[PDB]
């Protein structure tokens, strides 16, 4: 009764103090590491650091460039999403160049022409060799789905494919036909709200200098387009790439690290890089169609403008990410087997890419030429740092720091941020002596019971990391161990009966194709239930093991 | 199984549905109304039809299939829109159909050697030519220009997919009469 | 005659053509065939012995204030549950037990003409594996089924109390008593193993040294019996319940069958397939 | 569209158990047009070979390979071994309903009344065992001699087929089977009712029939109004198929996950059972730390978890991971159960061993 409800009051404790708690903490940690201390809110997001010296120091130079720089709540600046929306503008202007660049060529400007144009026909011919002609209607089927946030009719709460099913979604003009073929295979009624060209663009927060450019596609484009790019992640493991598992890519950037063969790139404008004309040409005109059919001709911003696209799609679409992988793969491959190289060197997650070092040169030639800028301080074919897929490395260790992203108000961001801290300054579970100091520091603003309270690592954030045979509120119920964490309070919300039966029926339909391996094969899917958040926290019992 | 079989091909008989016209089932009729549903939220509703010849009973019938058009969103500009594509390319394609059939010599510039020929980019298509078809010479090509705008004669194109294949000797060869 | 060949068989158990070609070669004599096959056993046993046998039982039986654990391998599963695997691993046991044995090589070679007649028997390659001996004042041993056994020796407490302690040490594969009982040559290869981890991972000199030397204060309780959590009231750690009942350990040894052997891995389709290529 | 069945191979080592299966492959082969499978013109076959005792018995308890069948490989050279007695206990504790015996290495034989001998020898372990010893069928024949291509020696191996064919049974098919399916949503619409969602276990149900929703709550009848699937609306329930049923007079409130719906008077709630259950190892993602008689883990059946609690037998009291045991369990709430079902044991979503119901109990 009281155990539990010292901790529901501990969550719901409210922490605050003088100045910015994220910024003190970042200021002690540099300190505790002899490090020059951020003397105002531009300093977070301006330091720079230098790719030389002892690992140690580049560990926590890198940390300090990086820790502070996604911080919303700084008071500095104007700054807005309307930096992302000029890249935006800038990179479909730039996009219509390349269009019009790979559609007529005009011959004398840059680019080596010789070396590319034998990339695209190289590239044309393996992705024809991989997918194919024509895109299997039943695999685009078996893999659609409804799933993910808002679309243009539902918005962000409503975004569950319960929802998608209860309401009309509205569709392209092209894939109309598309979602008349769903309504005839079905009993049920299939509707759609209204049939526009146009997909609802808006800024996910990205960084502190500038936002992300993310697209919101209607509900039935979407629906197909996550065949499509479902079809497309299938396809691409006869390549070597696996899109459900990203931790290859990470540990060929420390293999990069040390030996310095394998050189990894990045493309941030990549998803707003992809040509029309681009994929015209590496893409069979049987793909071609369906992505064009299902793909968002135009698009309209909060602004009230409209904007047709010269990209195919941009982030929030599909098969985007599938599609762009691909391509890149496509390029990539070709380039290592011009040179005469493994082919199976080179593996593509998204836009981070990883390939021997000695392509890279022919590479950013081929990319400049097909639209795709190259970004020298975020990709490295020299350096002892490389960065792929969330990880970084630098001489064969890893620098990868944390970001504290929010300001911090309850608790359990402060146990986020330790427990990040925990997790970048520990080794197997035993204490840096330098960020020792500052987190048992910063660890006497949590409540007492919220102190003494521990849980092991990969449990979640819902307490600090520590040893939890030493927790004393670990209970023992049975011979299983129980220990309770901070929750997210929840109270549900009223369901879609009928939409959730449909996606139900849908996701039964389609389901006939998809010692150990095998009792799994007992378990279940989970029903739908709906439920919105609550600012306050709750504490929920959970089992727990140390190893 | 028989899923992707009734979608595949209703899906090829929407294709084969001329028009942007699309399927309704009359729910209601009145006097100056009828309304038909297309699938859509927001019912359509037209005045005219006939007024007395075979109208009346007989003539509209609740859950009888009805064409509904309705043009209002609907895109063929949204393909023109893009200006790079629509006018360059198809006419294009036009002129490789005038190349076909009775083969008439066209201009295009080879790039860089593709494995077993060259890459020649005619206007905006692009286009294999084989190695093998240079020239009457089969002299090392490697120390021949990439770059420069040539005459070749087309052999085969697929028309569907994109594949086309240009011989380079066909103007030379074939020059005598 | 096959009746006299059933007969031989059913004496001794040897296989069927065995016992015919003995009985051809002992001319109907059965006594003669029984002796040429007794000598036979040998090589039939060094034949078979290029096996390796990774299953087996340990047995494990005290005497008074004296105790005995022994590890005994066969090369399957079903030979282990076998009556006369039982009582041969049974009686080597008694016979180490009574005649307190703590060589194994010796009672090895004592049981060596029983174990080729046991083995020409069964078909497999059996033999025995090692032996152990443990004294204290009370002593406890606890078996979790034939595949592993331990026998501890303590002073005071209660025999619950080491049948508790015993089932403890099972679980948890203690390597020593107390963390001040740790070699010297254990902490210093898993200092320096740590420590490499450290050094691998960009750490300086006095950072590393100092981070492994507050490492090797929890391994030590780690592999020290006194430092694990109690199995069975992990609330509490295993000297804190020593200290409760007021008593000490003086030693314990674990034994489970496939230590150090690694069992070479085989597969049955490839097998198979490697018949059916030729 | 062939049954399938599920078959092995026991015996000694040396016996010849993996030349006799290489030799069954190639003859099937040869004639009609980690484990290996093979065909008969009627059946196929999976054949799984048993490194040991436990093994197949962890291999039984996890419900991987159900033994329909098993030959018995002894070598007449040899004839029966020590271990023998042991491989056929493992039979009967296993459960294998149909032993077939292959007497190998007959060319070998000198008289054929020593291969009598051997014969009666073998009957007579399977008659003390209880199997059918002197009604199972016992084929002599030599795999080395069919492998190299002798007919007269491959005619033993499609006897030995043949046999494998004619004495064990086809497995009773889920349509045979009265009529299960688990309930994993309800739902309740509007000018249709409530409709609970699933995929059917066994049996068939139809429109109209009087269905029994039994589980959690005090079991309860209603009656099928529909059956339908996405596409269309079905007359039928078939077995294997995913569809969603509708229901007459019930509401939405009143039935819950892990309830099914089944055949009036064919499954009934329980509580108290015994089962032979299987704990996964550390290395193998279950608990590292043992348990004893309080253990109070989660039961999965077919759907949804239920708490209950657990007593050991006699003779055991610590539970160790990586080994089988029977026990037995009884849960906090009664669920719809038959024998020789399967379920999983797991803590907080982690699964950490499976079991099968042995023997139910009130």
């Amino acid at each position: 009764n009281s155990l539990s409800a010292q901790l529901r009051r501990a969550a719901n404790t409210r922490i605050e103090v003088e100045g910015n708690l994220a910024l003190s903490i970042a200021n002690d940690l540099l300190l505790a590491y002899g490090q020059s201390p951020f003397n105002s809110e531009a300093e977070c997001i301006s330091f720079s650091p230098r790719f030389d010296g002892t690992p140690d120091d580049f560990r926590i130079n890198y940390l300090k460039a990086e820790i502070m720089s996604k911080y919303d709540d700084f008071s500095l600046g104007i700054d807005t999403e309307a930096v992302a929306w000029e890249k935006f503008l800038a990179a479909e202007a730039e996009c219509a160049l390349t269009n019009a660049r790979l559609y007529r060529p005009d011959y004398s400007e840059d680019f080596n022409f010789s070396l590319g144009e034998s990339c695209i026909h190289m590239a044309r011919r393996k992705i024809a060799k991989l997918i194919g002609d024509v895109p299997s209607v039943e695999g685009m089927l078996r893999h659609c789905r409804f799933s993910g946030g808002a679309t243009t009719t539902n918005n962000r709460s409503y975004g569950h494919p319960s929802f998608k099913f209860a309401l009309p979604q509205a569709c392209t003009p092209r894939a109309l036909k598309y979602v008349l073929a769903l309504r005839a295979s079905t009993h049920f009624d299939i509707r759609i709200s209204d049939i526009s060209p146009f997909n609802k663009a808006v800024t996910v927060p990205k960084n502190s200098k500038t936002d992300r450019c993310i697209a919101i596609e209607p509900g039935w484009n979407m629906f197909f387009q996550l065949g499509i790019g479902g079809i497309l992640r299938d396809r691409l493991r006869c390549w070597g790439i696996d899109l459900n598992d990203q931790t290859i890519n990470q540990r060929r950037a420390h293999e990069g690290s040390v030996t310095n063969n394998l050189a990894t790139v990045d493309l941030s404008a990549a998803s707003d890089s992809i040509s029309l004309a681009l994929c015209e040409l590496l893409l069979p005109p049987g793909w071609f169609e369906v992505l064009m059919d299902l793909r968002s001709p135009k698009g309209r911003l909060p602004d009230g403008s409209v904007v047709t696209y010269e990209k195919i799609s941009s982030m929030g679409n599909g098969y985007t990410f599938e599609l762009e992988s691909l391509i890149f793969a496509s390029l990539a491959r070709s380039v290592c087997e011009i040179l005469d190289l493994d082919s199976s060197e080179v593996t593509v997650y998204g836009d981070d890419i990883i390939l021997p070092s000695c392509a890279v040169p022919a590479l950013r030639e081929v990319f400049k030429y097909v639209g795709f800028t190259t970004n020298t301080k975020k990709t490295f074919s020299e350096g002892p740092f490389r960065e792929s897929c969330g990880k970084h490395y630098y001489s064969g260790v890893d620098v990868t720091p944390f970001y504290i992203r929010h300001r911090i108000v309850s608790p359990a961001d402060l146990i986020l941020v330790l427990n990040n801290l925990y997790r970048w300054a520990t080794i197997d579970g035993v204490w840096d002596p330098r960020a020792h100091s500052v987190y048992l520091k910063y660890r006497k603003l949590l409540p007492k019971q919220l102190q003494r309270n521990t849980i092991p690592d990969g449990y979640g954030d819902g307490a600090l990391v520590g040893s939890v045979l030493i927790n004393p509120f670990a209970k023992n119920r049975g011979w299983i161990r129980y220990v309770p964490v901070i929750t997210d309070h929840t109270r549900d919300r009223e369901r879609a009966e009928l939409g959730s039966y449909l996606y139900d029926l849908f996701s039964r339909c389609l389901s006939e194709s998809n010692l150990f391996a095998i009792d799994q094969l007992i378990c279940r899917s989970n029903p739908t239930k709906i439920s919105r958040s609550t600012g306050k926290f709750d504490i929920q019992y959970i089992a727990c093991s140390s190893r | 199984e028989s899923f992707a079989q009734l979608f595949e091909e209703s899906l090829k008989e929407i294709e084969t549905r001329p028009g942007s016209i699309v399927r309704g089932v009359v729910v209601a009729i009145d006097k100056d109304v009828v309304l038909v549903d297309a699938g859509l939220k927001s019912e359509s509703a037209i005045p005219a039809e006939q007024f007395k010849n075979a109208q009346g009973e007989l003539e509209i019938q609740v859950g009888d299939e009805v064409d509904v058009a309705l043009d209002a969103v609907e895109d063929g500009f949204g393909e023109t829109l893009l200006s790079r594509e629509k006018a360059k390319r198809h006419e294009a394609w036009i002129t490789l159909e005038k190349a076909y059939e009775d083969a008439e010599t066209v201009t295009g510039v080879i790039n860089g050697k593709v494995k077993g020929g060259f890459t020649v980019e005619l206007n905006g298509i692009r286009a294999f030519l084989p190695g093998s078809l240079v020239d009457v010479r089969p002299v090392r090509d490697t120390l021949h220009l990439e770059g420069k705008e040539l005459e070749f004669k087309v052999i085969k194109l697929d028309q569907k997919r994109n594949n086309v294949v240009v011989s380079r000797r066909a103007v030379i060869e074939s020059e005598n009469s | 005659t096959a009746s006299l060949v059933k007969e031989l068989r059913e004496r001794t158990g040897a296989g069927m053509m065995d016992c015919k070609k003995a009985l051809t070669e002992a001319n109907g004599d059965i006594e003669l065939a029984i002796e040429n096959m007794r000598k036979s056993g040998a090589i039939k046993a060094a034949k078979k012995a290029g096996n390796v046998a990774a299953d087996g039982v340990i047995k494990t039986k005290i005497d008074g204030n004296y105790g005995i654990i022994l590890e005994v391998n066969c090369q399957t599963d079903f030979v282990a549950k076998d009556a006369g695997f039982q009582a041969f691993a049974d009686k080597v046991l008694d016979a180490a037990v009574a005649g307190k044995i703590t060589d194994v090589e010796v009672l090895k070679a004592q049981f060596e003409e029983e174990r080729v007649a046991l083995v020409a028997k069964i078909g497999e390659n059996i033999n025995i594996r090692r032996v152990a001996a443990l004294e204290g004042d009370v002593l406890g041993s606890y078996q979790h089924g034939a595949r592993i056994g331990v026998l501890v020796a303590a002073k005071g407490a209660d025999e619950e109390l080491v049948k508790h302690i015993a089932m403890h040490v099972a679980a948890s594969k203690p390597e020593f008593i107390k963390p001040e009982d740790v070699s010297a040559e254990v902490v210093e290869k898993e200092y320096q193993v740590q420590l490499d981890i450290a050094m691998q991972s960009g750490k300086p000199k006095e950072i590393a040294e100092k981070m492994v030397e507050g490492r090797m204060k929890k391994f030590t309780g780690e592999v020290s019996l006194t430092g694990q959590p109690f199995v069975m009231e992990p609330s509490k750690t295993v000297g804190q319940l020593l200290k409760e009942h007021n008593a000490e350990v003086t030693g314990f040894i674990r034994f489970e069958v496939g230590e150090g052997i690694e069992k070479v891995e085989t597969d049955f389709a490839a097998e198979v397939a490697a018949m059916s290529k030729q | 569209t062939k049954p399938h069945v599920n078959v092995g191979t026991i015996g000694h080592v040396d016996h010849g158990k993996t030349t006799l299966t290489a030799a069954i492959t190639t003859v099937l082969a040869k004639t009609y047009g980690s484990h290996v499978e093979y065909d008969t013109p009627t059946r196929h076959y999976a054949h799984v070979d048993c490194p040991g005792h436990a093994d197949y018995v962890k291999n039984m308890i996890t419900g991987a390979a159900q033994m329909d069948g098993a030959i018995l490989v002894v070598a007449a050279t040899d004839g029966p071994m020590p271990q023998t007695r042991e491989h056929i206990l493992l039979g009967r504790q296993v459960g294998v309903p149909y032993i077939i015996v292959f007497l190998n290495k007959c060319d070998m034989v000198d008289d054929e009344e020593l291969l009598e001998l051997v014969e009666m020898e073998v009957r007579e372990l399977l008659s003390q065992y209880d199997f059918p010893g002197d009604d199972t069928p016992i084929v002599r024949g030599s795999a080395l001699k069919a492998l190299e291509g002798d007919a007269e020696w491959e005619a033993k191996i499609l006897e030995l087929a043949g046999f494998l064919d004619s004495y064990i049974p086809e497995p009773e098919r889920a349509i045979d089977k009265p009529f299960l399916l688990p309930i994993e949503d309800v739902f309740s619409i509007s000018g249709r009712g409530t409709v609970v969602t699933g995929r059917v276990e066994r049996g068939i149900i139809k429109v109209g029939e009087e269905v029994e929703i039994v589980g959690i709550k005090e079991t309860q009848k209603s009656t099928c109004t529909g059956v339908e699937m996405f596409r269309k609306l079905l007359d039928e329930g078939r077995a294997g198929e995913n569809v969603g049923v509708l229901l007459r007079g019930i509401k939405r409130e009143e039935i819950e996950r892990g309830q099914v719906l089944a055949k009036p008077g064919t499954i009934k709630p329980h509580t108290k059972f015994e089962s032979e259950v299987y704990i996964l190892s550390k290395d193998e993602g279950g608990r590292h730390t043992p348990f004893f008689k309080g253990y109070r883990p989660q039961f999965y059946f077919r759907t949804t978890d239920v708490t209950g609690t657990i007593e050991l037998p006699e003779g055991v009291e610590m539970v160790m991971p990586g080994d089988n045991i029977k026990m037995v369990v009884t849960l906090i709430h009664p669920i719809a159960m038959d024998d020789g079902l399967r379920f999983a044991i797991r803590e907080g979503g982690r699964t950490v061993g499976a079991g099968v119901v042995a023997k139910v109990l009130g």
